[PDB]
C-alpha cells in the first residue's frame, strides 16, 4: 500500500514504553527523549538489531501533532436493506418475475468503468406472501453470489425476522429454506464484505454496490418492484491490516527500499506490527529550516503506533510521556 | 411428458450358426458415449517449457473517484444524516478521505457534480491512513451543502485547480498507478490396466427392450479412456488448494496431489447465474449491462452455446416474447412459417414449421444460438429436466465476449512429449501418464446461465 | 574389497531446469566449489555420483 | 470414428478373430 | 539377479 | 428384481402421474421413481398415492388411471 | 519406472516398478598389494594410537 | 473429498439411487504410483429363421 508524502515519513512501533535508554531490551521498546530546555525531541527505540534513535524534532518547528484512535480508522461496511415497495404492492403479485440487479462498481480493476453485475430472480406464486418472497429472494441471491468457487466474495446476505428485528439471519448457498422457518420476514440485508490482503502487495480495498430492480407488470403498468435503502452500519473492518501496510512502506525510509527483489540477495526487515491487532496512530508533523538563506522547510513527520485494548491504555501513556518530556500539548484520546 | 425404458445396462457378473451381418449393430435404443474432444479442440493450444507454475500481466484502469469516510464541521464535530447544511456562507469544514489523493487548491465535486464544488484549503492533515482536508464551497453557494450529500461512501472526483490572476501560488499535483498479475498451475493424470487382445473384469452388457424378450482390442480402450481422462481433467477439473498455498490431498507417496482448475471452474468465477425459470427478461438484462459497460455497439454479438433442449427452450421463450408484441401483426408473407412444397398429392401442397434461433435486443445486443452435442451426455449428466433431456443441455454459455487480440481460453502443454507409456511385465500392466493444464486469462469475458437445480 | 553406491531421483527430474537465484555449484575432487552454468539438474547429480 | 453429434463408436474397439 | 560378472559377484536390488 | 409395481403419484404443483417399477419391495419402487424419474432434481415433489403389485391371473385389467381435469387446474 | 532421468529416456518397455523413479547402482571390486613390506619404513606419531 | 472441500458433502447427496460417474485419476508430480482402470462392453444377439 503506497501512500502519499508531504516529505519523508517515519514510523516507530511502540510495543512497550520505558523511562531510560538503559531499559530498552526487547524489540518494540520506545522512550521519548528530550532536553531539560525542551528544544529537541527524539525517540530512542529498540530495533530488532539494537538501539536506534529517531530524527531530532525541533520543538519550535512543529506544525501539528494529533493522535487518532482505532475506531476512527475502522472501515464501516455498507449495508443495504432490500424490501418490497409498498406503493407498488406489499405482497408479490402472482406470475411476475422479480429480478434484482446488484451493480458492483469497483470490481477487480481500479476504476468505476470496471463493473460487475450479479442477479437474483423469483417468479412469484399464487399464495406467496412477503416473507416467502424474501426467503426465496435471499436463497436465489446467495446461490449466485456466495458460491464456494468464486474468485472473491462480494456481499453478504442476511434476512431479518420481524419478531427479532435486530439479529441477522445469515443466508449462504448451502442454506436451504428448511433451515429458514420464520414466517415474518420484512427485509433482505445485503452487506459488503472484506476483500483479501497481502502486506505491501495487496492493499485494503472494497467493492461497493447498489441493488437495482427490474420492472414488473402490476396492473398493466411496468413498475420497479422494490426499494433499497442504506441502513446504519453494524460491522467494522479492524485497523490491523492498515497499520501493517503503513509499517511496510515506512520501513524503506529507514531501511531497505529493495524489498525482496533479487530474492536470496536481499536484506530482510523485521516488522513489529501484528496484523491481527488494532493500533492507535500519532502523527508528529514538523520541519527543518537552514541557517541564513536555506529558509525552505523540510516538512516531515514521525509516526508512532501503539496497540490498544478497548480503552486506549498504551497510547495515552505514550502521549503522557511525550507531553512531559517535550512540553507539548498533544490531546489524549 | 414421460419416458419409457428401452434398454438396461447390466454388468456381466449379474448374468455357431450363420450371421446375418458381420459388423455389429448399434441400436437407437442405446445411449452412446460422447467425446469432449470437439469442445476441447474448439480452443487453441499453447506450449510451455516445463511444468512450473506460470504467471502473466493483468493491466487495468486509471480513473478513480474516492469514497468519503466522514465529514466534519469547522469545530471538529462530525456530520450526521439528520443534521443541517454544512458550509453555510462559505464557512470552512472538514472532509475525511481514506487516502491522500487530492492536492492543495483543487476543486473537487461529490455525488451531485458541480452543484456543490469543494475547494481544498491546504494540505491533508494525516490521521492514521486517513487524510483530512479543510474545504469550502466554490460556486457562489450561500446555503451550504446538505447533510445527505456529505455521508460515507459518496464518491469524489477532481475537477481543476483555479487561481487568482495576480500573485498566485502553487496548487495541484499528479497521480500514478501500477498493474497486477495472476497465476495458473498444471495437473498430472495416470491410468493402468492389468492385461494381448481380450477383456478383463470390468465388463457390462447392454440389453434392449424389444417385444419378445468379438475380441476386445485393449490398446484402443486404454488410449480412448485415457484420452477421456485428459478430457475430463481439462474441462471438468477442480483445484485443491487453500489460500495459504497448501494442497489438501496427498497421494500414495505422501507427496501432495497437485490439481489445477479446469475450463468449467475457471469460467464460473465471473458472470455466472443460476436460474429457476428461463426468461429473456433475465437474459437480455444480463447481456446488456455487461455490454453497456464493456463493449462497443458494433461489438455486441453473443453466440449462446447450449445443448439441444436448450435450443427448444430458447425457441419457446422468444416465441412467448414475440406473442406479446401485439403491436405488430406477424404474417406468413414475411416469416413463411407455412410455405409451399411440391407434392404428388396436391397441386397447392403446404408445409409447416419454424424455430427462433436469434434474438436482437435494443442498442445492438444480438443473441445467436448454436448447439454443442456434448451437453447431452447421458453418462455425466444424471439429473433430468421435466421438459426432456439431462438438465445440462439447458445451460447457456457465452464464450468469446468481444475481441481480445489473443485467445482467452487455451490448453496448456509442455514442449516435446509430455505423455508417457510403460509396460510392467511380471502380471502385465500397461501404465500411461500425462501432465496437462488449462488457462483462462480473463474469466469475466465468459457468461454462464446454469439451471439452479445443478447447484448445491 | 567390494564397494557400492546408490542414488535415487524422482521421475520429475528428467528435464528439470534450474532458475538460478544463486549460482549452482559443483563439488570438485579437489574440494573446491566451482561455479557451473549448465541448467539441468541431472548434470549435477551425475557429477556427484561419480 | 466420432459421429457428428460427438458420439463415439464402440465397434472400433473390437477385433473380429 | 543382475550379477556383475567379474568372477562371481551377484547384485540383488529388484529387477533392472 | 422380483416383482412389478404400478404407482399412481402426484407431482406437487405440476400435475399427476403414472409410473411402473421393478423392485423387491414398494419401498424400493418409490426409490427407483424419485431417483430415476423426470423430476430427478426436485424429487421432493413426488407424492406417491397408491402402489399395488402386478399379479397376473386376471391377465386383462386396469392397473392405474388418473385424469387431470379443467377444474383441477 | 516410467521414465529415466539419468539416461533421459521417456517410456519403458520393461518396467522395474510402478513408482516414478530411477535408482542408479554402481559397484567396484578393488584391492592393493605390497609385496615386500620390509622395503618400506614407517614412523608414526603415537598420539594416532597405532 | 477432493475439490478443496472443507465443509463436507451433504447427507442428501449420499443416498440410494444417486448415479456416480468416473472423471479421471490424478496423481502427484513426485514419486507417483499406479491408479485407475479400463472398462469394456459386451454384445448380445438377436435371432430370426426361415
Ligand atoms: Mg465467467
Ligand atoms: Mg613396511
Amino acid at each position: 500500500m503506497v501512500i502519499s508524502i508531504n516529505q519523508v515519513r517515519q514510523l516507530y512501533v511502540a510495543k512497550a514504553l520505558k523511562a531510560n535508554t538503559a531499559a530498552l531490551t526487547t524489540a518494540g521498546d520506545i522512550v521519548p527523549k528530550a532536553d531539560t530546555a525542551k528544544t529537541t525531541l527524539y525517540f530512542q527505540s529498540m530495533s530488532p538489531a539494537g538501539i536506534v534513535a529517531s530524527d531530532k524534532i525541533n520543538l519550535k518547528h512543529v506544525l501539528y501533532a494529533k493522535a487518532t484512535p482505532s475506531e476512527a480508522l475502522a472501515h464501516k461496511l455498507v449495508r443495504y436493506s432490500v424490501t418490497l415497495d409498498a406503493d407498488v404492492s406489499a405482497t408479490p403479485v402472482a406470475g411476475q418475475n422479480y429480478i434484482l440487479r446488484l451493480a458492483f462498481r469497483q470490481y477487480i480493476g481500479l476504476s468505476e468503468e470496471d463493473q460487475y453485475f450479479k442477479y437474483g430472480e423469483v417468479i412469484a406464486r399464487s399464495g406467496m406472501t412477503a416473507s416467502d418472497f424474501y426467503k426465496k429472494m435471499a436463497i436465489s441471491l446467495a446461490k449466485n453470489l456466495e458460491n464456494k468457487t468464486e474468485s472473491t466474495p462480494l456481499v453478504n446476505i442476511y434476512l431479518i425476522s420481524a419478531a427479532a428485528a435486530s439479529t441477522d439471519v445469515p443466508v449462504t448457498s448451502a442454506t436451504k429454506e428448511s433451515d429458514l422457518t420464520a414466517t415474518d420476514y420484512n427485509q433482505i440485508i445485503i452487506e459488503e464484505t472484506e476483500q483479501p490482503w497481502v502486506l505491501g502487495m495487496m492493499p485494503q480495498a472494497f467493492i461497493p454496490f447498489t441493488p437495482q430492480f427490474l420492472t414488473i407488470t402490476v396492473d398493466g403498468e411496468d413498475r420497479l418492484w422494490g426499494v433499497a435503502t442504506v441502513v446504519t452500519p453494524t460491522k467494522t473492518v479492524p485497523d490491523g491490516h492498515l497499520i501493517a501496510d503503513l509499517e511496510y512502506f515506512c520501513m524503506g525510509a529507514r531501511g531497505d527500499i529493495y524489498r525482496g527483489m533479487g530474492y536470496p540477495n536481499i536484506i530482510k526487515t523485521t516488522y513489529l506490527v501484528d496484523p491481527g491487532a488494532v493500533y492507535d496512530v500519532l502523527d508528529i508533523h514538523y520541519f527543518y529550516t537552514g541557517s541564513n538563506e536555506s529558509v525552505q522547510k523540510s516538512e516531515k513527520t514521525i509516526t508512532l503506533v501503539a496497540v490498544d485494548d478497548g480503552s486506549h491504555t498504551a497510547m495515552n501513556a505514550l502521549i503522557g510521556a511525550i507531553n512531559t518530556a517535550s512540553g507539548l500539548t498533544i490531546a489524549t484520546l | 411428458a414421460g419416458k419409457l425404458g428401452k434398454f438396461q445396462m447390466l454388468g456381466f457378473q449379474h448374468w455357431a450358426p450363420q450371421k446375418a451381418t458381420n459388423l455389429m449393430v448399434q441400436l437407437l435404443a442405446f445411449y452412446r458415449g460422447k467425446s469432449l474432444d470437439t469442445f476441447l479442440n474448439s480452443f487453441p493450444t499453447r506450449e510451455f517449457e516445463d511444468d512450473n507454475e506460470y504467471y502473466w500481466d493483468v493491466i487495468g484502469s486509471s480513473r478513480r473517484n474516492i469514497p468519503l469516510v466522514e465529514a466534519r464541521d469547522e469545530n471538529g464535530v462530525v456530520v450526521a444524516a439528520n443534521a443541517a447544511n454544512v458550509g453555510v456562507g462559505t464557512s470552512p469544514f472538514y472532509l475525511v478521505f481514506p487516502e491522500d489523493w487530492f492536492a492543495d487548491g483543487e476543486v473537487i465535486v461529490g455525488n451531485l457534480n458541480q452543484v456543490y464544488p469543494f475547494r481544498i484549503l491546504g494540505d491533508a492533515r494525516m490521521e492514521g491512513t486517513n487524510a483530512v482536508y479543510k474545504v469550502e464551497l466554490m460556486g457562489g453557494n450561500t446555503q451550504g451543502v446538505p447533510a445527505e450529500r456529505l455521508q460515507q461512501g459518496e464518491r469524489f472526483s477532481i475537477e481543476f485547480a483555479p487561481v487568482e490572476k495576480e500573485l498566485s501560488r502553487k496548487v495541484g499535483d499528479v497521480r500514478f498507478t501500477s498493474p497486477v498479475s495472476m497465476r495458473n498451475e498444471w495437473t498430472t493424470i495416470r491410468i493402468q490396466h492389468k492385461v494381448g487382445n481380450k477383456l478383463n473384469k470390468k465388463l457390462a452388457m447392454g440389453i434392449p427392450m424389444v417385444r419378445n424378450l468379438w475380441m476386445h482390442y485393449v490398446d484402443w480402450e486404454v488410449e480412448l479412456q485415457f484420452d477421456e481422462y485428459k478430457n475430463n481433467a481439462m474441462a471438468w477439473g477442480t483445484s485443491n488448494r487453500n489460500l495459504n498455498g497448501e494442497y489438501m490431498n496427498f497421494g500414495k507417496s505422501g507427496n501432495a496431489i497437485k490439481t489445477g482448475a479446469g475450463i468449467f471452474e475457471q469460467t464460473e468465477v465471473a458472470n455466472t447465474m443460476y436460474y429457476n425459470t428461463f426468461s429473456l427478461k433475465l437474459l437480455e438484462d444480463a447481456l446488456y449491462e455487461l455490454s453497456a459497460s464493456k463493449l462497443a455497439m458494433d461489438d455486441r454479438l453473443f453466440v449462446i452455446k447450449t445443448g439441444e433442449r436448450g435450443a427448444i427452450q430458447f425457441h419457446k421463450e422468444v416465441l412467448k416474447t414475440v406473442s406479446g408484441w401485439t403491436t405488430f401483426v406477424l404474417d406468413n408473407n414475411s416469416t413463411r412459417v407455412v410455405e409451399k412444397v411440391q407434392s404428388r398429392l396436391h397441386s397447392n401442397a403446404l408445409s409447416a414449421g419454424f424455430q427462433f434461433v436469434e434474438y436482437k435486443a435494443p442498442n445492438g445486443v444480438r443473441v445467436r444460438l448454436d448447439v454443442d452435442p456434448f451437453y447431452d451426455d447421458p453418462v455425466r449428466n444424471k439429473i433430468l429436466h421435466p421438459m426432456g433431456g439431462v438438465a445440462f443441455s439447458y445451460r447457456y454459455d457465452i464464450w468469446y465476449i468481444g475481441t481480445m487480440d489473443q485467445p482467452n481460453i487455451f490448453k496448456c502443454k509442455i514442449k516435446g512429449d509430455n505423455e508417457y507409456r510403460g509396460y510392467q511385465w511380471g502380471s502385465a500392466v500397461i501404465h500411461r501418464m500425462a501432465t496437462l493444464g488449462v488457462c483462462v486469462l480473463d474469466p469475466t469475458r465468459t457468461m454462464s446461465l446454469i439451471p439452479a437445480i445443478l447447484q448445491g | 574389497t567390494t564397494i557400492r553406491i546408490q542414488h535415487k531421483v524422482a521421475g520429475n527430474k528428467l528435464n528439470k531446469k534450474l532458475a538460478m537465484g544463486i549460482p549452482m555449484v559443483r563439488n570438485l575432487e579437489s574440494g573446491k566449489q566451482v561455479k557451473d552454468t549448465a541448467n539441468m539438474w541431472m548434470h549435477y547429480v551425475d557429477w556427484e555420483v561419480e | 470414428a466420432v459421429d457428428q453429434m460427438d458420439n463415439i463408436d464402440e465397434r472400433y474397439g473390437f477385433v473380429n478373430q | 539377479n543382475q550379477n556383475m560378472i567379474g568372477d562371481e559377484i551377484t547384485v540383488r536390488d529388484g529387477t533392472y | 428384481a422380483m416383482q412389478l409395481w404400478v404407482m399412481e403419484y402426484e407431482v406437487t404443483g405440476i400435475g399427476k402421474g403414472c409410473a411402473m417399477c421393478k423392485a423387491i419391495n414398494p419401498q424400493q419402487a418409490e426409490m427407483l421413481l424419485k431417483s430415476n424419474g423426470i423430476y430427478n432434481g426436485s424429487s421432493y415433489l413426488y407424492k406417491v398415492t397408491r402402489i399395488e403389485q402386478v399379479i397376473v391371473p386376471p391377465c386383462n385389467g386396469l392397473m392405474a388411471e388418473q385424469v387431470v381435469t379443467y377444474k383441477d387446474v | 519406472g516410467i521414465r529415466n532421468p539419468f539416461t533421459g529416456q521417456k517410456g519403458n518397455p520393461y518396467m522395474s516398478f510402478d513408482e516414478d523413479s530411477a535408482v542408479i547402482h554402481r559397484m567396484a571390486t578393488l584391492g592393493v598389494c605390497v609385496l615386500d613390506p620390509t622395503r618400506t619404513m614407517s614412523l608414526i606419531p603415537a598420539i594416532l594410537q597405532g
